[PDB]
């Protein structure tokens, strides 16, 4: 089930590669991905490389992959672990999402962060007040980590 | 199209909720067994799994797609029925 599944969202990424992210499995651990996302354009993230790590549940797709970045990242919906808060990793996960949906959503995450259901107040608190300084502190950030 | 969203392959057996959205009977059953009274694809509220889509059924068997995995031409209501037999998917699998 989960297994076919899986194969057969790496055939499509194969046949249609998206513009902007590349993911596929670690060995021949068919359950355990890693992803690459691009700093989106217009965004502080811009130029940087952005390494993630999927677990998929042996239930798939009827419940979400585990997604987490392993590139260090400043952004009020990502914690120093690479979690990531974001509602179709959980709560708004459906059994029609697949990773292609979820990196597209991820990357939409950085280049529109949700400072109001923040995972790292401290963060979201300067988004909010300060733009131009949370800019130039994830501009730092890329330029450290992700490049 | 007459992919299924939940699995991704070719319908088999195909059902249609009352959202208009059509799925394989196992996939509309699995998903209510796992996030109850909710459609898979619009999360619209489900009181049910929906009823046999017996015009995407008839449809289906004048249509014809190539086995991704041995390149076989297949009529798509037996679409099922193939990969659960065919070599090269056994062989992957
Ligand atoms: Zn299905
Ligand atoms: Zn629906
Ligand atoms: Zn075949």
């Amino acid at each position: 089930m989960a297994l076919k599944r899986i194969h057969k969202e790496l055939n499509d990424l194969a046949r249609d590669p998206p513009a902007q992210s590349r993911a596929g499995p670690v060995g021949d651990d068919m359950f355990h991905w890693q992803a690459t996302i691009m700093g989106p354009n217009d965004s502080p993230y811009q130029g940087g490389v952005f390494f993630l790590t999927i677990h998929f549940p042996t239930d798939y797709p009827f419940k979400p992959p585990k997604v987490a970045f392993t590139t260090r990242i400043y952004h009020p919906n990502i914690n120093s672990n690479g979690s990531i808060k974001l509602d179709i990793l959980r709560s708004q996960w459906s059994p029609a999402l697949t990773i292609s949906k979820v990196l597209l959503s991820i990357s939409s995450l950085l280049s529109d962060p949700n400072p109001d259901d923040p995972l790292v107040p401290e963060i979201a608190r300067i988004y909010k007040t300060d733009r131009e300084k949370y800019n130039r502190i994830a501009r730092e950030w890329t330029q450290k980590y992700a490049m | 199209s007459f992919d299924c969203a939940v699995c991704l392959e070719v319908l088999h057996q195909p059902v249609r909720t009352r959202c208009g959205h059509v799925f394989c009977r196992s996939c509309i059953a699995t998903s209510l067994k796992n996030n109850k009274w909710t459609c898979p694809y619009c999360r619209a509220y489900l009181p049910s799994e929906g009823v046999p889509a017996t015009d995407v059924a008839k449809r289906m068997k004048s249509e014809y797609k190539n086995c991704a995995e041995c390149d076989t031409l297949v009529c798509l209501s037996e679409m099922r029925a193939h990969i659960r037999t065919c070599q090269k998917y056994i062989d992957k699998y």
